[PDB]
């Protein structure tokens, strides 16, 4: 009748999916770091909320970037 | 004929579909849900920011190739 | 000691059995401080309003006093009242579990009067008007009391 | 609970690496200098097009030991003017209610994103605050006018 075929579906690592499975998170969660661009395995979180809100300074809508 | 679409969910769940520009987008919608275990309603699909009709089709959206669709978990106020 | 027990288990009669000194024995023994308690009293008193001659006059004045008090002491948020009131009258969802009162007749009649008095903040006017017209089961099980209040309010 | 501190831990990292534009979700900190995961300080942007555009609305997010089993409580700081936001600033939303639309697979990115959509899709068919429900029904042109305002007042 009406053809619609699923050609591709983002899949994670065996260890990734299994981690998310432990955390009850959507299987495609740590795919953010599975990407090619900005990713590694080292960084220290500390920035203060207030700081961040300001770091954002410019408008809140990227429209026009 | 055939235009590959990118249905991007709201949890990094990406899915690619090849669809005939003569087929009702509902077919696409439905597929998603069952190939994801979620009732036809539970979600909601969007394009160009605006919602997507159940009878819609690129016949109306003029969706080229490489297009993108956003899916949002359905909710209501309280 | 009388008002106390009267508040525990209301009664269209027990109210009267307090002499003419009830219209203030209650409108004093009650913690007029915070809205929540005002709401509790107000409803309690109302829960025994009978279209009767002297009984509604007892109820009316009780409310007339209790409110005359609280509405006159800036140390009281009128809106917080109107709210917790609607919440107790099962007309608006609370952030907790409140026991919605059975019948809204007494209140809808007690309110019917209060809105007419002057000590009433003509500002909460539309907010009550809105939640009375608000389609609701019980606020329907008393067509009379409501249409009345609606009428009373349409004028205020 | 079960694996709260871990999932949460992860969601922070994930959030840093990737997250919607204009949104802020920075946890708080313990006296230990460490990081507090049971309490974040988020800030949702308005929504281009909607009358809610322009402003950035802060909201806290308290998680319980149980998470992700039970959803996170959410409060706007300060409280917002919106049909489905309690006076306390709590946001009542189907998705956020344990016994309704909440499912563990939902993440913070979603909630914040949801809540944002909610700003403009009020469910007046069931309000959580008299204040707004009234104005919404009473007059629409005003409800927007009130919004346009609240938005500017919270513009970065």
């Amino acid at each position: 009748s009406l053809d619609v075929l699923i050609v591709y579906e983002l899949t994670p690592t065996a260890e990734q999916k299994a981690l998310a499975t432990k955390l009850k998170l959507p299987p495609t969660f740590f795919c953010y770091k599975n990407r090619p661009d900005y990713v590694s395995e080292e960084e220290e979180d500390d920035e203060d909320f207030e700081t961040a809100v300001k770091k954002l300074n410019g408008k809140l809508y990227l429209d026009g970037s | 004929e055939y235009i590959k679409l990118k249905v991007i969910g709201q949890d990094s769940s990406e899915i690619h579909f090849k669809v005939k520009m003569t087929t009702h987008l509902k077919k696409l919608k439905e597929s998603y849900c069952q190939r994801q275990g979620v009732p036809m309603n539970s979600l909601r699909f969007l394009f160009e920011g605006q919602r997507i009709a159940d009878n819609h089709t690129p016949k109306e959206l003029g969706m080229e190739e490489e297009d993108v669709i956003e899916v949002y978990q359905e909710q209501t106020g309280g | 000691a009388d008002v106390s027990t009267f508040l525990a288990f209301p009664s269209p009669e027990k109210l009267l059995r307090l002499g003419p000194k009830s219209s203030v024995l209650i409108a004093q023994q009650t913690d007029t401080s915070d809205p929540e308690k005002v709401v509790s009293a107000f409803l309690k008193v109302s829960s025994v309003f009978k279209d009767e001659a002297t009984v509604r006059m007892a109820v009316q004045d009780a409310v007339d006093a209790l409110m005359q008090k609280a509405f006159n002491s800036s140390s009281f948020n009128s809106n917080t009242f109107l709210t917790r009131l609607l919440v107790h009258m099962g007309l608006l969802k609370s952030e907790d579990k409140v026991k919605a009162i059975a019948n809204l007749y007494g209140p809808l009649m007690a309110l019917n009067h209060m809105v007419q008095q002057d000590y009433f903040p003509k500002a909460l006017a539309p907010l009550l008007l809105a939640f009375v017209t608000k389609p609701n089961s019980a606020l329907e099980s008393c067509s009379f009391a409501r249409h009345s209040l609606l009428q009373t309010l349409y004028k205020v | 609970s079960g694996i709260a501190l871990s999932r949460l831990a992860q969601e922070r990292k994930a959030w840093r690496k990737d997250h919607p534009f204009g949104f802020v979700a920075v946890p708080t900190k313990n006296p230990d200098g460490t990081m507090n995961l049971m309490n974040w300080e988020c800030a949702i942007p308005g929504k281009k097009g909607t009358p809610w555009e322009g402003g950035l609305f802060k909201l806290r997010m308290l998680f319980k030991d149980d998470y992700p089993s039970s959803p996170p409580k959410c409060k706007f700081e300060p409280p917002l003017f919106h049909p489905n936001v309690y006076p306390s600033g709590t946001v009542c939303l189907s998705i956020l209610e344990e016994d309704k639309d909440w499912r563990p697979a939902i993440t913070i990115k979603q909630i914040l994103l949801g809540i944002q959509e909610l700003l403009n899709e009020p469910n007046i068919q069931d309000p959580a605050q008299a204040e707004a429900y009234t104005i919404y029904c009473q007059n629409r042109v005003e409800y927007e006018k009130r919004v346009r305002a609240q938005a500017k007042k919270f513009a970065p």
